[PDB]
């Protein structure tokens, strides 16, 4: 939403640490979405969640590949993140 | 072109030191950061000193930068390696302050990106901090800092 | 400097344990030819003759006579330098990760500079290996999201100008039509005067499983691979006829003949990868390095090289 | 000028650099010889 | 361009010797007298294998051959040095015997020059000796013999 | 061994040994070695296989 600061890049947790890339940092890389339905050239929003889904964006993101499954809920797509709009 | 392809016909005068560097051969900023983060794209035409976008092809290639602006404005283009076709971007999230190319406007005025990577009067996206000069019939130049997107 | 230097001493002390390129079998020992370049270009130019008319009977007084026309033509190769970066465990950092067996975090998927370097080494070779191969450079199983390159840069499977043959989907699994179509692109073959010269194919695995089933009522004693073969033999003057299998291929056959007359490989002397002197260093345990590879130099003469695709839509 | 060889000294990277390149030209020369076809 | 500035990919396979002459980097004519009278001309724009009109600028530069034909015809040209900017001119006076561009036609068609040198079917100048050739989308060339000016 | 190939010749087919072939194309077709399919291979049969082989 609108609360977002930044993304969860690494972790660690024998030490509970999250190691994350501030919003005011430009990303691109590999990133939960909420499902399948996410193509190419794409405009993507975090929802409440943390994951990215299909669109009022405050970011712009946009989807590089398709979403890719692994397990019964795990997406991951490949986003470019590079600020905020206007 | 940066460099112009003519040959000169005269060896330069290097005495002067003063306006020796409103020239559109000038690469990168004329305030220039060892922390800034920069990137390295495909060359879509001639995005030289010109805001970039990006452009994504069918799926068989991969993405490349193309001269533009408005709500698709990705980065500044500082550089360019005519040879490889690679541009030279420096992301829209970090600061950049230099030459940039103005629509053919003085110290104050915000200025946005224009469809073609034009800084234009008026969301803003830089100040400027000189006036239009005049390097060609329809190629004018300005010293503009830009501090990203904003309302 | 393997003193001062502990990245380099690795290196040298880790760079055997590299295995050899694939891409060496394909080609001649006489075919590649080393050259000093990391980015740039070499042209060369090549002259032709032409005839311009029917020729003029001398008879009699006659000034005007045909004439001999000439041309020439400039090839050049574009080289590429591309890089890549990795991290790994610091060399003061290593002893508190030195495990009895293992010795690097397994959670953190980190790793001593040494083995880090020996598989990403081992990766960049991969990838070398397919753009020779292909011609195309990409990560994907499905083929997208290929890099952009700069032209004249060419493999053996994108190579313009050479005689294409297309298998029908309905014919994928006919091994009759396969050959019918490796006949005709083998009759298209222009070999000119370097005809007596050993002859290579690569096939896909499901290919070499195809050739070896009897020729067709079966036959006895002969296979389609004989028959391959015995047809390969009399375009190159009964000459040596290599077959290989490639992973990297898949539904695809590719004829080319083994004389550095027409198809020559001359690489950078820096292509295979190289590691970088600049290293990234921090307050924490992990660091970055940096490996260099070149791409390019490949050069065919046209319409000696045979590329089969057996459509499998 | 090659890494196999024990005697070599690098003095700086850019030996360093020259060296694997013989190395690695010294290589293919000895997969080919090897190579019996 | 007479010769493709494009560098080629591949060495081209010198085995066949038929159909080689069809190119536009051909210069001259096929068949050549030892007798023909040669000039060259300043060359305005490019009228290689075209034919060629004399123009006088406003005195000050001596007179130039432009691309052109009807009544104002000179000559045809038919090789071009681009460093010296010379075009090669064989005078209307002497007979030509060669490939020449063609209006975008048979063996004994009658063809005349066009206002932009360029030939086109019915005062002759040439018969065509074979068919249109096409080098390019909008380029097609011609064996022509031309032998002056004739109603 | 888990997660390996196998093959089932048919009781009618047990003499058939162009069945028996069958199944081994199969299954080899169905191997995947990856890139260290340059390697020698190993095969152990009964007696009785043997001789009909």
């Amino acid at each position: 939403g609108e609360d977002l600061y930044g993304i969860c890049i690494d972790i660690d947790e024998f030490s509970k640490t999250a190691t994350i890339v501030p919003i005011t940092n430009n990303f691109e890389g590999y990133l939960v979405a909420k499902d399948s339905t996410v193509k190419v050239k794409d405009k993507l929003i975090f929802n409440k969640d943390g994951a990215l889904e299909k669109v009022k964006a405050t970011i712009n993101a946009t989807a590089l590949t398709d979403a890719k499954q692994i397990s019964n809920e795990v997406y991951l797509v490949k986003v470019a993140v590079f600020g905020n709009k206007a | 072109m940066k460099n112009p392809q003519q040959d000169s016909g005269l060896l330069s005068n290097s005495i002067d030191f003063r306006d020796q560097n409103l020239i559109f051969s000038n690469s990168g900023g004329v305030c220039t950061s060892s922390k800034d983060k920069i990137e390295n794209y495909p060359a879509k035409g001639y995005p030289y000193k010109r805001g970039v976008k990006l452009s994504f092809g069918d799926g068989t290639t991969e993405l490349e930068v193309e001269a533009g602006g408005g709500d698709d404005l990705y980065g500044v283009c500082s550089d360019i390696d005519e040879f490889s076709g690679m541009a030279t971007v420096i992301p829209i999230t970090n600061n950049f302050t230099g030459y940039l190319t103005l629509k053919k406007v003085n110290p104050g005025d915000k200025l946005n990106f224009n469809q073609h990577g034009e800084l234009e009067k008026v969301s803003v996206n830089a100040i400027a901090l000189s006036k239009a000069h005049k390097l060609t019939e329809d190629l004018f130049i300005v010293l503009a800092s830009v501090f990203g997107n904003r309302a | 400097l393997f003193d001062e230097n502990y990245y380099a001493k690795a290196v040298a002390n880790i760079i055997g344990e590299v295995k050899d390129p694939i891409m060496y079998k394909w080609f001649s020992p006489d075919q590649i030819e080393d050259v000093d370049l990391q980015m740039g270009y070499q042209k060369t130019v090549k002259w032709d003759a032409f005839l311009n008319a029917n020729p003029t009977t001398i008879a009699n007084e006659v000034n005007t006579i045909s004439t001999i026309g000439f041309s020439s033509e400039v090839v050049r190769l574009n080289y590429l330098k591309l890089q890549y970066k990795f991290r790994h465990l610091k060399q003061t950092s290593e002893k508190f990760y030195t495990s009895d067996s293992y010795i690097g975090d397994i959670n953190n998927n980190l790793l001593p500079f040494a083995q880090a370097y020996k598989l990403a080494s081992s990766e960049i070779i991969k990838l070398i290996n397919h753009f020779v191969l292909t011609g195309t450079v990409s990560i994907q199983k499905d083929g997208k999201n290929q890099k952009r390159l700069l032209p004249n840069m060419y493999g053996l499977l994108n190579m313009p100008e050479q005689i294409k043959e297309e298998v029908a989907s309905g014919d994928k699994d006919k091994m009759d039509k396969i050959f019918e179509k490796i006949e005709a692109g083998l009759s298209k073959l222009e070999l000119g005067d370097e005809f007596s010269t050993p002859m290579m194919v690569i096939v896909d695995p499901a290919t070499s499983l195809k050739l070896v089933k009897p020729y067709a009522a079966a036959s006895s004693c002969e296979k389609w691979e004989d028959v391959l073969i015995q047809t390969i033999k009399a375009i190159n003057n009964r000459e040596d006829v290599y077959i290989e299998t490639s992973n990297l291929l898949k539904h695809k056959i590719l004829i080319y003949p083994l004389n550095s007359e027409l198809i020559k490989f001359k690489p950078s002397k820096y292509m295979l990868p190289t590691p970088n002197e600049q290293v990234d260093k921090d307050s924490t345990d992990v660091a970055h390095s940096y490996i260099d590879f070149v791409l390019g130099g490949l050069l065919a003469t046209r319409k000696t090289i045979l590329q089969v695709n057996i459509k499998q839509s | 000028a090659s890494l196999l060889d024990s005697n070599f000294v690098p003095i700086n990277f850019t030996e360093f650099v020259q060296a694997i390149s013989n190395t690695y030209k010294q290589r293919r020369i000895q997969f080919y010889e090897n190579l019996k076809r």
